[PDB]
This record gives structure tokens, C-alpha cells and sequence, in this order.
């Protein structure tokens, strides 16, 4: 589905900042140009632009999140969070299915806005129950937005708190992404230094850091494995995470993607519930075959392949669908996509012969 | 618009002309440009002879 | 076209 | 909604089977076929003014050929209007 021409015009009308994004669960895409926002249904052939230009300052992040229960009328399916350099703005959204292809979409103002504060917002994630978490490229702190139905004299309808609190003595480090796992009430952050932090939503408004695992720990774990490799060193970056839900696995909590194309599967255990320890257990090394125009003529562990070097972006979806954006050239991306060999996995016997085919 | 006026002024000279050898060469050229819906809208009777032949 | 923002009154109950 | 019912074909492949189904559908349905085709056309018609263009164009064609092969109420005025609305699309 080609990007509609009316936003290509707006994109080139940009002065300082533009950004694109996806709302795949309702079939909408979006583009921000400075202090303006535009949504459209990409399944539609001649889409109408749903614009929101009330924003005064440059938009830095937008996300589509479930609403908090008992706050809005039932016809509101989602909440649209719009972060600018000045404010975090909440909008009501109804994506009801009128009537043929995608969900007809309407925006509602809420009179809910918080000062952005000193910390940039580039990453917005939401939970099943409508909790909204924020993070960005100023630091590693995680913020949460509360919002309420009532006007109270002592509180406000809309608030923002910092769940991290650092003291003095700081070091430069910021976030690369935020990741929710509702089945375990966990939140994961990934930093630019490839540090993985795990937070537990112990209570309905509480968030608690329970694990911090830096690259060094991952590398020590990796060293104690029978097979070390040049594809994972202290020079290597972790570019993406993908949580694994509790319904898919008990032990393996998280997958981490290196820029050399290695998938690291990390377990996490309680000492007894939130986890307190995280460990690199299993590595899936890259495939060897590179893409070709002409077909080519087709048992030891291959731990040196560079077919996925460099991996810029990475996504994992249950039950193991893997997408890797390989940026071999500065101009065109190649897409590596794999799935579990379900057939061979269920045929394999006995249990000890099972490999990640 | 005056842009739209100069358009109608132009296509009236074309559609009203009595030179049908010009019309045939014009209909032959409309197809080569993929202007299908243009041929259909023409109400001249020289188009019927071209398409029938 | 600027999207029509329906009011808060409809949005949040009760 | 109309897409689910699989009453009016929208892809050329379904024309053969949809046309056969019309033969044994209750006349209380065949009566309203005229208004259904026009509403569906006017639906595609509106969505066009708002690749996707090819898809609507293809579906527009489908409705016409279906209506062409179906003898029904006010097939004269309806088949003509359907063709005009498809021409404006192009």
C-alpha cells in the first residue's frame, strides 16, 4: 500500500523533524511533521487524512494504547498518546468497524495533558489495563502517566511520575526501546550501552526495578557456554528486545537481538512473584546463505556467519516468527524472515533430540 | 477557471470539426495514450464509424 | 481536513 | 456487510457462481437487487473520490458484468447508471 501523496507533500513541507509509524492492530499508519500529526488507513485505496494540529511543539512520539477501565464511554476503543517537546497529550479514539475494510476512526479531546519535563520521550508503551509508560534518549528513567475521571481539589485528572529516582553521580546512558509483558506484569528497557533492565508492576500504580543486566554479564554468561564466537564481543550492540509471554515458556523470558544477527534467549528466575536474576541460556546463531538472484546448490555449529551483519531492526512474534532488517548496504534493506520448523519439531523423537529447527 | 475555459474552447474545435480523417487519426492516437474514457465520451458520429470498422 | 474532536462529555462516563 | 453476504460479486472469479445463485434466491431478494447494486456502486463511487484505484476500478467492472448477466427489476435504468458511475472513476 503506497503512502498517500497528500502526506508526501506535508513531509517535504517539514522544517526540522518528521517521523513515521504504525498502528498495525487497527490497520492505520501515521506521520508527524513538526507540531502536526496525520493518521490514515493504509488498507484503503484513496484514504482520507485524519489530522491533529493542535500541538504547539514538535511531536517526538505517538502510540496507541488501551484505555483505563471506567474512565471513558464504551465507544472509545483506544487512547492516542502524543508526546511533544513540551507536553504529553491524551486523545480519545474510537476505531469501530464501519463497515467494509478497516476501522472508521474518530478522535476525541480529553482535556488531559502533562508537562513533558526535562526528559525526552521517544518510546511510549501501554499495558492491558491502560497503564502508560514513557522513556527516551535523555536518560534511562521510566515515567508513568496516571489519569482519572474525577476533578479533585488536591489531585489532578492527569499526572506524571518518575518511577526510577536517581541521586547525584550520573553517567551518560539512555534508552533504545520499552517492552511490555502483561502475562508476567513486567516491563523491559534497553539502553544504548545494551543494558537490559527489568521492572515489575507489583501493584496497580507501583513499578519496581528488580533486575539490571549489562552487556558484561551477558558476555560472561556467553563465555561459560561451550561455544564462544567473534559475533558477540564487548564491541557488539544489542539493538532490540522481544519479550516471550508466560503462556509460551516458563523459563525463557526474553529474546535479545545483536547487530551481528545473534538471537540471545535469556531466562529469569525468582529466588523463591517478580524475578531477581536474569541469565543468557541459549543462542541461535545466524544462517549462512545470503540472498541471491540465481539459485545456488544448497552438521557442526555455525557460529561465524555474517549474513545478518549488520542487523538494524528486529522483531519476534509468537510462536517464533522472526523478522530481521539487514542493512548490508546504506540504501536498501534485506528482510530475513524465519519460523520454527513446526513439522520437524513435533515429529522429532525423543525429547533429547529436540533442536531449534 | 479560465484554465478550464481554454480546455473547453480547445476540445470544441476538435470534437466539432468536419474532417473525419482527422478524427480517425485522433482516435487512433487517444488509444496509444491510454485515454480510454475519452473516446467513450465523444458524441460525434465519426467515432461510431471508426469503432465499427 | 482537521479531524473533528468530539467532546469529553461523550468520551468519559458517567 | 455486503462483502460478507457474498451476494454481489466483487472479483471476476466469483461472477459465475454468484450468477447461478441468483437463480434460486427468493424473489423477495431479487426484487431488491436493483437498489443493492446501485448502493454498492455508489459506495465504491464515493470511496473513489476520496493500487487502491485499480482495486475499486476492478470491483466496479465486476458489478457491471454481474448486472449484465442477471435479468432483474429495472435492469434498464440500473445497468445504465452503473456504467456511468464506472466511467467517472477512470
Amino acid at each position: 500500500h503506497n503512502i498517500p501523496d497528500k502526506v508526501f507533500e506535508h513531509l517535504n513541507a517539514g522544517e526540522v523533524f518528521t517521523k513515521l509509524g504504525l498502528f498495525a492492530e487497527i490497520g492505520y499508519a501515521w506521520a508527524s511533521i513538526d507540531s502536526s500529526l496525520f493518521l490514515w488507513d493504509y488498507t484503503h485505496p484513496n484514504p482520507e487524512l485524519i489530522g491533529y494540529e493542535e500541538a504547539t511543539h514538535t511531536i517526538t512520539a505517538v502510540a496507541l494504547v488501551p484505555p483505563k477501565p471506567g474512565v471513558f464511554v464504551k465507544t472509545i476503543t483506544h487512547v492516542l498518546v502524543v508526546a511533544t517537546t513540551s507536553e504529553i497529550i491524551l486523545l480519545g479514539v474510537s476505531a469501530t468497524p464501519t463497515p467494509s475494510g478497516s476501522k472508521s476512526l474518530t478522535l476525541y479531546s480529553t482535556r488531559m495533558s502533562v508537562h513533558r519535563g526535562g526528559s525526552d520521550v521517544s518510546f511510549i508503551v501501554g499495558t492491558k489495563d491502560g497503564r502508560i509508560f514513557l522513556g527516551g534518549e535523555s536518560d534511562t528513567d521510566i515515567h508513568e502517566i496516571f489519569y482519572q475521571q474525577e476533578e479533585r481539589w488536591f489531585s489532578s485528572r492527569c499526572g506524571k511520575i518518575n518511577h526510577s529516582h536517581p541521586f547525584g553521580s550520573r553517567q551518560q546512558e539512555w534508552l533504545r526501546g520499552l517492552y511490555v509483558d502483561d502475562t508476567r506484569n513486567l516491563l523491559y528497557s534497553l539502553s544504548n550501552r545494551s543494558t537490559i533492565r527489568t521492572y515489575h508492576m507489583e501493584g496497580p500504580e507501583k513499578l519496581t526495578k528488580v533486575i539490571e543486566k549489562d552487556k558484561t554479564s551477558c558476555l560472561r554468561d556467553f563465555a561459560h557456554m561451550a561455544d564462544s564466537s567473534p559475533l558477540f564481543t564487548d564491541k557488539t550492540n544489542i539493538v532490540a528486545l522481544s519479550p516471550i509471554p508466560a503462556t509460551e515458556a516458563s523459563k525463557l523470558h526474553l529474546m535479545a537481538l545483536t547487530d551481528t544477527g545473534c538471537r540471545l534467549f535469556l531466562s529469569a528466575t525468582s529466588s523463591a512473584l517478580a524475578p531477581q536474576s536474569m541469565q543468557l541460556q541459549f543462542v541461535k546463531f545466524p544462517p549462512r546463505e545470503s540472498p541471491t538472484r540465481i539459485r545456488t546448490l544448497n552438521s557442526q555449529l555455525d557460529k561465524t556467519s555474517r549474513a545478518l551483519d549488520p542487523s538494524a531492526l528486529g522483531f519476534r512474534f509468537s510462536p517464533g516468527y522472526f523478522f530481521d532488517v539487514v542493512r548490508k548496504h546504506p540504501n536498501q534493506d534485506m528482510l530475513f524472515v524465519s519460523a520454527p520448523d513446526t513439522g520437524r519439531i513435533k515429529v522429532t523423537q525423543p525429547a533429547s533430540a529436540l533442536k531449534y529447527f | 477557471t479560465l484554465a478550464a475555459t481554454k480546455r473547453m474552447e480547445a476540445y470544441n474545435v476538435v470534437n466539432d470539426s468536419s474532417d473525419e480523417v482527422f478524427h480517425f487519426d485522433l482516435y487512433e492516437w487517444y488509444i496509444e495514450k491510454g485515454w480510454t474514457d475519452r473516446i467513450l465520451s465523444i458524441d460525434s458520429p465519426h467515432v461510431i464509424t471508426y469503432l465499427q470498422r | 481536513r482537521k479531524a473533528k474532536l468530539l467532546p469529553m462529555e461523550e468520551a468519559l462516563l458517567p | 456487510i455486503i462483502e460478507r453476504l457474498k451476494l454481489v460479486p466483487l472479483n471476476q472469479e466469483s461472477v459465475e457462481e454468484r450468477v447461478a445463485a441468483f437463480r434460486n434466491f427468493s424473489d423477495e431478494i431479487r426484487h431488491n437487487l436493483s437498489e443493492v447494486l446501485l448502493a454498492t456502486m455508489n459506495i465504491l463511487f464515493t470511496q473513489f473520490k476520496r493500487d487502491r484505484d485499480s482495486q475499486l476500478r476492478s470491483q466496479a467492472r465486476t458489478l457491471i458484468t454481474f448486472a449484465g448477466m442477471i435479468p432483474y427489476r429495472t435492469s434498464g435504468d440500473t445497468n445504465a447508471r452503473l456504467v456511468q458511475m464506472e466511467v467517472l472513476m477512470n
